[PDB]
RNA sequence: CAGAGGUGAAAUUCUUAGACCGCACCAAGACGAACUACAGCGAAGGCAUUCUUCAAGGAUACCUUCCUCAAUCAAGAACCAAAGUGUGGAGAUCGAAGAUGAUUAGAAACCAUUGUAGUCCACACUGCAAACGAUGACACCCAUGAAUUGGGGAUAUCUUGAAUAUCCUCAGCACGUACGCGAAAGCUUUGAGGUUACAGUCUCAGGGGGGAGUACGUUCGCAAGAGUGAAACUUAAAGAAAUUGACGGAAUGGCACCACAAGACGUGGAGCGUGCGGUUUAAUUUGACCAACACGG
C-alpha cells in the first residue's frame, strides 16, 4: 500500500529503465563519433 | 512407576481441536512426604472433570499455561 | 580420572571482611615444572558482600565484590580487593524515565598506589510539592553535582590507604557524605556508587598482603580424613 | 489520505530533522526511535511455581528477600509490534486514545 | 573427590545457564569461573536438532549436572542467567527456567541468582539489513 | 570435554589438531544502551559518554546606542542524508557483487552460512531524496482548557545558594475541545480562517492523461550523472476525497457432524444392477455437469 495505482510498472524501476537506455544511446553516439 | 493425582480444577480446553484439557492436579501422597498437597499443571486427554483421579508416569513437567 | 589429580583451596578475604574463608576452588596438583600457586596468582574470585560481611543488611546483597589472589599459602589464597559491583538487577530497577540519570566517572590512587575508577550515578526527583510533570536537570547543576562528586572522592581516597579506602565503599559511609553534601545542588532521589574497579596495582609486596590480613586462618584441607 | 495527524511519529514539522533509528527488538528492521513501539519490560525470572520450587532450596530467597526480576526496554518496528499484538489496529474514533502511564 | 569439609556443609559452585532459542548450557564453575566442573547441554540428551533449545532438554541436562556434582562434592550453586544478548535478543531461551528449577529440586541448594546476558552500552550494527529479517 | 551453530525443518559451516561454554585480560575498529519524551539545539541536511578548550547562535532583561539602515527576489554565491567518485588511511561490525546450502514447478528471491566493493577518517568531488508539514518568505487579527522548554517579575515546601509552590510575562516545540473555511479527509492564534462582501508585500511553480523529464542543442561534472528541455504521435479519460457492497494467506467475538476433534460404518480395490460420458450406430431422442450422474417421480 502506501502509494496509487501507478500505470504501469514500479516508477522506479522505468526510471531505472530509462537511465539504462540512455547510457546505451551516448555509448552509440560516443561511437560513431 | 505412577503417582496418582486428583483434579481439583479444570482450567479449560487447550489446543486447536479442543481434544485436550488443561488441570490443576493434586498429588495424592501420604502425610510427610515432599510431594504432600504438592499441585501441578497437567495436560489431558480424554473426557475429565474435577476431582477425577490421573496416573502421572511424571511429576516434574509443567503444562505450558493457556 | 579428571578429579582425582584436583586438590582444594581456600579463599581469604582482606581482614577488613568478617568471612575470611569465602569460597573455595580446585587446581591441578603439581606435577612437573607446572606449580600450583603459579597459576592460581591472578585468579579473581567473585563474592555477594552480604555473605562476605553477614551483619551487613539488604543493601549489601546488592553489591558483588571481586577479590584476586596475590599469594598461596599452603591451601589459603591470599586475596586484595579487585573491583566492587551493583547488581544489574538492582541498577537496573534504580531507573525512572521522567529524571535525569548523571554519571560520574571519576579516577583516585590511594596513598599507597593502587589507583581506582568510581563509576558514580546519581538520580534526580521530584521535591515533595513539585507538580510538573517531569524533573529533569539544568546541564550547569549535572556539571556542578559532577565536578563536586570528582573533588570529594579524589579529596576522600587519595589520602588513605588501600585497605581503609575498601571499607570506605563497602561501608558506603563515602556515598552517605557524597549524597549529603550533593542534595544542596540538585534534590537527589539516590546516589550510589555502581562499580569500582582497581586499574593499577603497585609492585608486589609481601609485607603489606600480610598487614591486609592480619590473623589468616588456617586451612584444613591439605590435612588427611 | 492522511491517516494520522503525527504521521505514526512524535516528530512534529518544527521539532527536529532527523532522529537516529534503532533496531527491532524481534526482526531487527532500523525504525526512527519516536516511531517504533517502546514498551519497558519488567519481567520475573521464573513463574509463580520454579519460583516457589527454587525459593524452598535457597537459603537467600523467601517471603523476606524477593527474587530478582529482568528489565528489558523493548522498542517494535511497527509489523513485529502488531504481529505480536503488543500493539492492534483500532477503529478510526479510538485512534487518539494515548495511554501516558503503564496499565 | 570433595573438600573436606564436615557432613551436611554447604559447598558452593556457580552454574551459568545460557539458554538462547537454539540451545541450553548447564555449566557449573567455582567461584572465579577458572575451574569447570561438570557442563551438559540440552543436544547432549536429544536427537533432533529442533528440541535442544526445549524445557525437556534443559531439565534433563539439569539432572545430569547435578549427578556428576554430588561426587565432585559441590552441592550448593550460585546462579548465572544470561540470554544470547549483545546485539542479539536479551530475553532468555525457553529452557533456563527447567534447568534452574531441575537444579533446585534434584537435590542442589540455590544461593544468588544473577542474570549476566552481555548488554552494550552502544553497539556494533546488528545482523540483518535495515529491513530486518523478512519472512 | 563432545558436541556447537543455524532453521518452520534442515543443510552449507565450526569441532578431540579441543569447537561451543567459563573467568580475567590484550588488541583493533565502530558505536554511545537504559535515562530518551508529540523534549532540546541547528538555515536545511543534521546533532546524545566525560573533561579541557576555540569561535559563534538564540531568547530574556534594560529609562544603553542609532535612526529607516527594511521585506522579498531573476543574475551570482555558500551549505546540503544516503548511495556513488578520486587520493591516502582504516578494516572490528554489517554487507550491494559473488559463493555455498535450503525452499520451490522453476527461485537468478525471500531464509541459512559467508563474503568483495562499501560501511569509518582526512582531503577533494557529486548536488540528488516521500531533501515532507507532500503546506515559500515577511507582516496583521483571531475563541477555550490543560501542559512543556529557556529567560525574567511578584509573593507556600525541601536541602543547605539550588530546586520547588501560586500568579503574571516574553520567546520556542506542541496537545485537547470556538468562529470560520474546505469536494471531503481535514485545518483552526502552529490556518488550509479573516476571499465572488474576491486588493498588506515579494517570489516560485501549474493548465486533461500519455509520449517524457524522453530527443536534439547547450552549461556543469573525473565519471555516475545534474541542470535546462521540446515535438511527431496517441488517448476519453487519468486523477482526488468520501459511501455502500464484495473480498483479505488482517484482527475480534460466535457458530455448523452438508466442518473438524473422538470415533462408527462405509465408498475408492472384486463381481454385478443402475445412471452419466466416450466409442459405435440407420437411430442408440432428449434435459441436468456443492446446487448434474437410482435425478426428470
Ligand atoms: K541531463
Ligand atoms: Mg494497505
Ligand atoms: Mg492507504
Ligand atoms: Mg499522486
Ligand atoms: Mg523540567
Ligand atoms: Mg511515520
Ligand atoms: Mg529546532
Ligand atoms: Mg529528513
Ligand atoms: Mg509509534
Ligand atoms: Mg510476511
Ligand atoms: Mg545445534
Ligand atoms: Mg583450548
Ligand atoms: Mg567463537
Ligand atoms: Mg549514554
Ligand atoms: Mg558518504
Ligand atoms: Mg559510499
Ligand atoms: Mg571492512
Ligand atoms: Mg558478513
Ligand atoms: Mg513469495
Ligand atoms: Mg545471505
Ligand atoms: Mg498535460
Ligand atoms: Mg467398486
Ligand atoms: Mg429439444
Ligand atoms: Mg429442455
Ligand atoms: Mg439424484
Ligand atoms: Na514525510
Amino acid at each position: 500500500g502506501t502509494v496509487s495505482r501507478p500505470r504501469g510498472m514500479r516508477p522506479k524501476w522505468h526510471k531505472k529503465r530509462i537511465k539504462r537506455l540512455k547510457l546505451r544511446r551516448r555509448r552509440m553516439r560516443q561511437r560513431s563519433k | 512407576q505412577a503417582q496418582v493425582g486428583l483434579i481439583i480444577k479444570v482450567l479449560g480446553r487447550t489446543g486447536s481441536r479442543g481434544n485436550v484439557t488443561q488441570v490443576r492436579v493434586r498429588l495424592m501422597a501420604e502425610a510427610g512426604s515432599p510431594d504432600y498437597n504438592r499441585t501441578i499443571v497437567r495436560n489431558v486427554k480424554g473426557p475429565c472433570k474435577e476431582n477425577d483421579m490421573l496416573s502421572l508416569m511424571e511429576t516434574e513437567r509443567e503444562a505450558r499455561r493457556l | 580420572e579428571t578429579m582425582a589429580r584436583k586438590e582444594w583451596y581456600d579463599v581469604v578475604a582482606p581482614a577488613n571482611f568478617e568471612k575470611r574463608q569465602f569460597a573455595k576452588t580446585i587446581c591441578n596438583k603439581t606435577q612437573g615444572t607446572r606449580i600450583a600457586a603459579d597459576v592460581l596468582r591472578g585468579r579473581v574470585f567473585e563474592a555477594n558482600l552480604a555473605d562476605l560481611n553477614q551483619s551487613a543488611g539488604e543493601e549489601e546483597a546488592y553489591r558483588k565484590v571481586r577479590f584476586t589472589v596475590q599469594e598461596v599459602q599452603g591451601r589459603n589464597l591470599l586475596t586484595q580487593f579487585h573491583s566492587m559491583e551493583v547488581t544489574t538487577d538492582k541498577m537496573a530497577s534504580l531507573l525512572r524515565k521522567w529524571c535525569t540519570t548523571m554519571e560520574t566517572t571519576v579516577e583516585v590512587k590511594t596513598a599507597d598506589g593502587y589507583t581506582m575508577r568510581l563509576f558514580v550515578v546519581a538520580f534526580t526527583k521530584p521535591q515533595a510539592n513539585q507538580q510538573s510533570r517531569n524533573c529533569y536537570a539544568k546541564q550547569r547543576l549535572v556539571k556542578w553535582l559532577r565536578m563536586r562528586i570528582t573533588k570529594m572522592i579524589k579529596r576522600r581516597l587519595s589520602k588513605v590507604q588501600i585497605k581503609e579506602a575498601v571499607s570506605l565503599l563497602t561501608r558506603n559511609v563515602l556515598s552517605d557524605a557524597l549524597v549529603r553534601r550533593c542534595n544542596p545542588i540538585l534534590p537527589l532521589r539516590e546516589l550510589r556508587i555502581r562499580k569500582v574497579r582497581v586499574v593499577r596495582t603497585p609492585k608486589f609486596d609481601a609485607q603489606a598482603l600480610l598487614s591486609a590480613h592480619g590473623t589468616i586462618p588456617a586451612s584444613v584441607e591439605a590435612d588427611q580424613r | 489520505t492522511t491517516k494520522r495527524r503525527n504521521h505514526g511519529r512524535s516528530k512534529p514539522a518544527h521539532s527536529r530533522g532527523r532522529v537516529k533509528p534503532i533496531h527491532c527488538f524481534n526482526c531487527g528492521r532500523l525504525t526512527p526511535k519516536d516511531k517504533a513501539v517502546g514498551r519497558f519490560v519488567v519481567r520475573r525470572m521464573l513463574d509463580a511455581a520454579s519460583a516457589r520450587d527454587v525459593a524452598e532450596a535457597s537459603p537467600v530467597y523467601g517471603a523476606n528477600f524477593p527474587m530478582p526480576r529482568l528489565y528489558m526496554k523493548q522498542r517494535f518496528c511497527i509489523a513485529c509490534a502488531i504481529h505480536s499484538r503488543t500493539v492492534r489496529a483500532r477503529p478510526v474514533g479510538n485512534r487518539k486514545i494515548r495511554y501516558t502511564k503503564k496499565v | 573427590y570433595g573438600p573436606n569439609v564436615k557432613k551436611g556443609d554447604l559447598v558452593y559452585g556457580v552454574v551459568h545457564i545460557f539458554a538462547s532459542f537454539n540451545d541450553t548450557f548447564v555449566h557449573v564453575t567455582d567461584m572465579s569461573g577458572r575451574e569447570t566442573y561438570v557442563k551438559v547441554t540440552g543436544g547432549m540428551k536429544v536427537k533432533a536438532d529442533r528440541d535442544e533449545s526445549s524445557p525437556y532438554a534443559a531439565m534433563m541436562a539439569a539432572q545430569d549436572v547435578v549427578a556428576r556434582c554430588k561426587e565432585c562434592g559441590i552441592n550448593a550453586l550460585h546462579v548465572k542467567m544470561r540470554a544470547v544478548g549483545g546485539v542479539r535478543t536479551k530475553s532468555p531461551g525457553p529452557g533456563a527456567q527447567a534447568a534452574l528449577r531441575a537444579l533446585a529440586r534434584a537435590g542442589m541448594k540455590i544461593g544468588r541468582i544473577e542474570d549476566v546476558t552481555p548488554i552494550p552500552t552502544d553497539s556494533t550494527r546488528r545482523k540483518g539489513s535495515r529491513r530486518g529479517r523478512r519472512l
